[PDB]
RNA sequence: GACGACGUUGAUAGGCCGGGUGUGUAAGCGCAGCGAUGCGUUGAGCUAACCGGUACUAAUGAACCGUGAGGCUUAACCU
RNA sequence: GUAACGGGGCUAAACCAUGCACCGAAGCUGCGGCAGCGUGUUGGGUAGGGGAGCGUUCUGUAAGCCUGCGAAGGUGUGCUGUGAGGCAUGCUGGAGGUAUCAGAAGUGCGAAUGCUGACAUAAGUAACGAUAAAGCGGGUGAAAAGCCCGCUCGCCGGAAGACCAAGGGUUCCUGUCCAACGUUAAUCGGGGCAGGGUGAGUCGACCCCUAAGGCGAGGCCGAAAGGCGU
RNA sequence: CCCGGCGAGGGGAGUGAAAAAGAACCUGAAACCGUGUACGUACAAGCAGUGGGAGCACGCUUAGGCGUGUGACUGCGUACC
């Protein structure tokens, strides 16, 4: 039947992107943890 | 249904007794060219009773 | 003198070759080729290629005549296998096995 | 339960069987030699020969029955003009079968089937 | 798988020829009628498995398995 | 299914009373060996208590000893002790091993629906993913039902045809290759390798303006963080 | 150089101390799977052993009832935690 992931780009980058992660304080802490582990992909890339 | 124990190599080999093959034992020699073919078949290039079929 | 020709990593399961390899052990090489040419099996083609390798192997590098060879030793061994996956119903995933086999044929006159 | 019946089934329904045998008969009459599996060629003889014995007598009504089968016009013209007078002095048995071994894709027993003289 | 029959000195199967059965006036042509159609050539034409004849076609000369008078002792007959 | 002696079977091979022999255990004796406790007497044992030992890794004794005339490890044979075990040698192996007495432990595996890797039985068994259908001649090649060419047959036709937006990101075209992928073979492919390919004043985006809504200089409120709003 | 499809895969030659180190490359055990040799099995019932035991095959001693492998027949015997 109808599954649980119908993709989009605007709805993805609007609520998971780098700019929407710097809007809050907890998002900045999330980015700090991602940088502290050492991942190649911080939030998202094109 | 499912099994309850593991049969050995003896019973597994015993069941394979009659699953062996046989030789074809149906070869023959053509009376003209000396080449070989099965019984009641034409040869690789078309001789049967010494008569000429397409031979291709 | 003993003459060896083997064939590694053939693409057939090692149990399906003993049905054909059992037919020709101990025969003379010309009658073995006669039987082996007219069998409608894949392993027949494989082991016939092995035998025609072996007889020329004995003839050139060793001589050992030709008209009087007798196929003396022939056996098959398990080879390296490849794992694959095959999807099933209800999300179950089970693996399948692709097997190989090693042919060896030793011919002689003695 | 198959006691004194006749006719093979070839794992197909009836209309497909009729279409295949009409096509095969047309191809054999045109080419005078074909190479088909054994249980098809052992059944083809029951179909092709009544056409050849039909072709021996030249009547317009018989021509239109011969066109009613095989739905072809150069085939029926190969009859009545060349294949007619060739077997005009022969009582039955116009095709012959010779077995020719196995295939290499599915191991099916093939068989050549050809007319008696072929003029070739 | 097994069983039965036949392999050119031959009816084992396909075909051909005659018969039986089933269906119910084929095509072409002519006549009457403006036409639908009806009438004659004609119980015509076609006919799966049935019955009987017929070597026209296919069942090839072959190769493999199986031997060379069958142990000893004792008794009874013949020599 | 005999079935209320273990069976065969018995008129004594049943019962009652007496007598004479014999069979019968890891008991008692004769013979040989070990160990515990005061020449005697003892020596089966779960929960638990007490005593004596074997083997592995590392440290000192060790700039000592053995070793390419062959160390560790792997596979056999023979010998010894009461057991954990020890010793010698054939073959494989190609550069390390450790006597005696002391010391410290990541120190001894068969089970926990134990953890990781490898391999079996079920078994060459069920299955090969819409019941729209294929048949023949020619070419290529080692091999043709499945690829190319041609003749005939069949299916859809408000779709199983053609075009846009979201989505995917070289799958597009040509040459070349068949080990791996394709529920079979493949010369074939949306597979591997190498080269080539998208052209805008008028098509869309960019650009000007707003709706629901988000951020929001000052300001209001809040222990910090923050919440609402011109 | 030969077989093979101008393949995959091997056999000779050669380098090397060693190719039974040949690239999936030191040493290479175990479960699992084959080939050869010796003995045993197609009228006998069941935790597969144990005590007895004829024959056959292979080595020694110059037999000497010795060693190794097999086990017709037989008394007893219902795995482990």
């Amino acid at each position: 039947m109808k599954r649980t992931f119908q993709p989009s780009v605007l709805k993805r980058n609007r609520s998971h992107g780098f700019r929407a992660r710097m809007a809050t304080k907890n998002g900045r802490q999330v980015l700090a943890r991602r940088r502290a582990k050492g991942r190649a992909r911080l939030t998202v890339s094109k | 249904a499912v099994q309850q124990n593991k049969p050995t190599r003896s019973k597994r080999g015993m069941r394979r007794s009659h699953d062996a093959l046989t030789a074809v034992t149906s070869l023959s020699v053509d009376k003209t060219s000396g080449e070989k073919h099965l019984r009641h078949h034409i040869t690789a290039d078309g001789y049967y009773r010494g008569r000429k079929v397409i031979a291709k | 003198m003993e003459t060896i020709a083997k064939h590694r990593h053939a693409r057939s399961s090692a149990q399906k070759v003993r049905l054909v390899a059992d037919l020709i052990r101990g025969k003379k090489v010309s009658q073995a080729l006669d039987i082996l040419t007219y069998t409608n099996k894949k392993a027949a083609v494989l082991v016939k290629k092995v035998l025609e390798s072996a007889i020329a192997n004995a003839e050139h590098n060793d001589g050992a005549d030709i008209d009087d060879l007798k196929v003396t030793k022939i056996f098959v061994d398990e080879g390296p296998s490849m794992k694959r996956i095959m999807p099933r119903a209800k999300g179950r995933a089970d693996r399948i096995l692709k097997r190989t086999s090693h042919i060896t044929v030793v011919v002689s006159d003695r | 339960m198959r006691h004194r019946k006749s006719g093979r089934q070839l794992n197909r329904n009836s209309s497909h069987r009729q279409a295949m045998f009409r096509n095969m008969a047309g191809s054999l009459v045109r080419h005078e030699i074909i190479k088909t599996t054994l249980p098809k060629a052992k059944e083809l003889r029951r179909v092709v020969e009544p056409l050849i014995t039909l072709a021996k007598t030249d009547s317009v009504a018989n021509r239109r029955l011969a066109f009613a089968r095989t739905r072809d016009n150069e085939i029926v013209a190969k009859l009545f003009n060349e294949l007619g007078p060739r077997f005009a002095s022969r009582a039955g048995g116009y095709t012959r079968i010779l077995k020719c071994g196995f295939r290499a894709g599915d191991n099916a027993p093939m068989a050549y089937i050809e007319l008696v003289d072929r003029s070739e």
